[PDB]
């Protein structure tokens, strides 16, 4: 039995976002 | 494993102090090995290779790989992956060890930011320890080598920031193959055409002029571009042997003759590529950094621009003369870039003579639709606005106009929010700053001078402001007359038309409406009286506006710009 290199998946992040304010 | 030799060095053309540097960094080190020798030096180098994607590298590094004939091992990053878990590792170990034994050798990594990238961000297990592999593989080149046997190692990559700092460190050169210059453009082609047989009338300087945003590899295009524009005629008469032989548009009918005929073949004659196919050929080939974020060329021609003789001179002295001949502008002492700011009352011709330059300039265009850059995140409305300013300096000339700007550069205040802020700061280090754009050529549009930032409107950024403002009594007979000529009544009528007191306070897009409100009246004629000799006794009469109609029009559309002083000051 050989293990081999497998991929998997990727983490998830976080963005920062701008907002507008009306006053 | 010796490097065949299909691709000579004649082959790269364009770089010279490239193949300057290469003679002593890479020849040297693996040709005079008994130089290096008699000082009792290692002389083992490593020299990458770095530029935009189509700069010449992979060739660059086969040319002189067949110019220097000794062992070449071309390895590409995806090749030395393998399944079993140290397998990956061992082929990276296997690949220096055969070149020390092979020494002197040449390793040309290409692409080796596929498999050499950063391990400090690409958290994983088989990805650091093949960045690890290569440190170690590139230290014992430098140390079991006979001395006198130097190994160089080649590598090439499109994306230098990606490579870990531990391993681009250990390439003691660094080459920038940046895009070809006008000269470096009229050599790269000639040694395209150099097998091909050319009409002996190509004017090389016209074809570099005519290329301002090349690469070899784009060039390559053209001149496969040009090919095939010989060869087409020969295609037709191919086709007239298949559409006589038998008794569904035209394309369609050609794919099927062509298909008939799959198992014959007729011989195409031999022919010459004349400078009018180089010159069309040019046209079909967009350049690879004009792929994307690029805008049409405008329609408009200065045919369809009328009066405006002061603006058309300005923008031909400002933009459309340094583009055209930089040389003579460049003898005075004028720099190779304008920056213009078109304002005044909304409809009066402000971006139709900003797309008659982009046009009759004949340069790369990019336009931007008011605040079309700003985006949601806090990074990416400034990036767009650098990434913007980066493809036109790479394609210089190019033309930057702004429609509507005053929505992208408010004037900065304390009450300005921080993030439209933050464009117009990235804007003024664009326009005018530590990295200069020389070729990029800025137009601004607006209706509101006065609401653009103060540091914008500063020489170096946006120079010069041309008014476009009301056209006058005769000018009014000049576009009256332009945008009836070119939308389809004689021109004494016209003349009466425009010169009606009626017509007072009429601005550009007024008198375009009174054209429409002409026609309509023409249409409303034409219903009428078609319904009473078709109701009467099939029917069809010839749509013409009529100087009868222009009375309707002049009755019906009133002017616009209510109140030109508050566009006409400020
Ligand atoms: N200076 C040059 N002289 C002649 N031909 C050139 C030159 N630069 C590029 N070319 C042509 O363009 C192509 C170069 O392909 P190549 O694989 O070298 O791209 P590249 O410049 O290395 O970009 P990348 O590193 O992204 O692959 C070839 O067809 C080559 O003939
Ligand atoms: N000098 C002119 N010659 C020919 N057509 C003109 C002229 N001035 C205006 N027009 C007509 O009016 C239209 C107005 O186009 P344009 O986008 O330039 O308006 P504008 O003057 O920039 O006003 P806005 O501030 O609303 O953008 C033109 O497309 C054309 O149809
Ligand atoms: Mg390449
Ligand atoms: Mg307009």
């Amino acid at each position: 039995v050989v293990v081999v290199v497998v991929v998997v998946v990727v983490v998830v992040v976080v963005v920062v976002v701008v907002v507008v304010v009306v006053v | 494993r010796t490097p065949p030799t299909k691709v000579s060095i004649l082959d790269i053309a364009g770089v010279d102090d490239t193949l300057q540097r290469l003679l002593k960094e890479v020849w040297f080190p693996l040709r005079g090995g008994e130089a290096c020798e008699k000082m009792g030096y290692r002389y083992d180098n490593g020299v990458l290779l770095h530029g935009p994607s189509g700069c010449g590298k992979t060739t660059l590094a086969h040319a002189i790989a067949g110019s220097i004939g000794v062992a070449f091992i071309p390895v590409s990053a995806p090749s030395v992956i393998g399944g079993t878990s140290g397998e990956s590792e061992k082929n990276i170990r296997d690949v220096f060890d055969e070149a020390i034994r092979l020494a002197p050798c040449l390793i040309f990594l290409d692409q080796i930011d596929a498999i050499a990238g950063r391990r400090e961000s690409a958290n994983k297990g088989m990805e650091s320890r093949i960045v690890a592999e290569i440190m170690n593989g590139m230290d014992r080149i430098r140390q079991n080598t006979p001395l006198g046997k130097n190994v160089v190692v080649l590598a090439a990559t499109n994306r230098p920031e990606f490579l870990d700092p531990a391993i681009r460190r250990r390439f003691s050169v660094e080459i920038d193959m940046g895009m070809p210059s006008e000269r470096a453009r009229e050599q790269i082609l000639r040694s395209l055409t150099r097998d091909l047989s050319l009409a002996d009338d190509i004017n090389f300087k016209e074809l570099a002029k005519m290329t301002p945003g090349y690469v070899g590899s784009d060039l390559q295009y053209v001149v496969k571009a040009a090919v095939s524009e010989s060869f087409q005629a020969n295609i037709d008469s191919l086709l007239a042997q298949a559409r006589a032989k038998h008794p569904v548009s035209q394309p369609q009918r050609d794919w099927l003759l062509l298909e008939a005929h799959r198992d014959e073949e007729v011989s195409w004659p031999s022919t010459k590529i004349t400078m009018e196919q180089f010159r069309k050929a040019v046209s079909l080939v967009q350049p690879a950094s004009k792929r994307e974020g690029f805008s049409t060329i405008p329609d408009t021609t200065w045919s369809h621009v009328g009066a405006l003789e002061d603006v058309r001179k300005k923008l031909e002295m400002s933009i459309i003369g340094p583009i055209k001949n930089p040389e003579l502008f460049t003898r005075v002492g004028i720099k190779p870039a304008a920056g213009i700011l078109l304002w005044g009352p909304p409809g009066c011709g402000k971006t139709l003579v900003a797309k008659a330059v982009a046009n009759e300039s004949k340069a790369n265009f990019i336009s931007i639709k008011g605040p079309e850059l700003l985006n949601k995140y806090v990074g990416e409305s400034e990036r767009a606005v650098r990434q913007l300013f980066s493809r036109a300096k790479s394609s210089a000339p190019c033309i930057l106009f702004f429609d509507q700007m005053d929505a992208l550069v408010p004037r900065r205040d304390d009450s300005l929010s921080d993030a439209s802020a933050r464009v117009v700061n990235t804007l003024l280090t664009e326009l005018d700053g530590v990295g200069d754009r020389s070729g990029i050529y800025v137009i601004g549009a607006t209706n509101r001078p006065d609401m653009i930032d103060e540091a914008i409107r500063r020489p170096g950024r946006l120079g010069t402001s041309i008014y476009v403002g009301l056209p006058s009594a005769e000018d009014r007979v000049k576009i009256l007359k332009t945008l009836y000529r070119n939308t389809v009544t004689t021109d004494a009528d016209l003349e009466k038309v425009a010169l009606d007191l009626r017509c007072t306070g009429f601005s550009g897009a007024d008198l375009g409406n009174l054209m429409q409100a002409a026609a309509q009246a023409c249409l409303e004629r034409v219903y009428t009286q078609r319904q009473q000799k078709r109701k009467e006794g099939e029917e069809e009469i010839e749509p013409v506006i009529t100087m009868e109609d222009w009375e309707k029009a002049l009755n019906e559309v009133k002017p616009s710009v209510k109140d030109p002083e508050k566009y006409m000051h400020s």
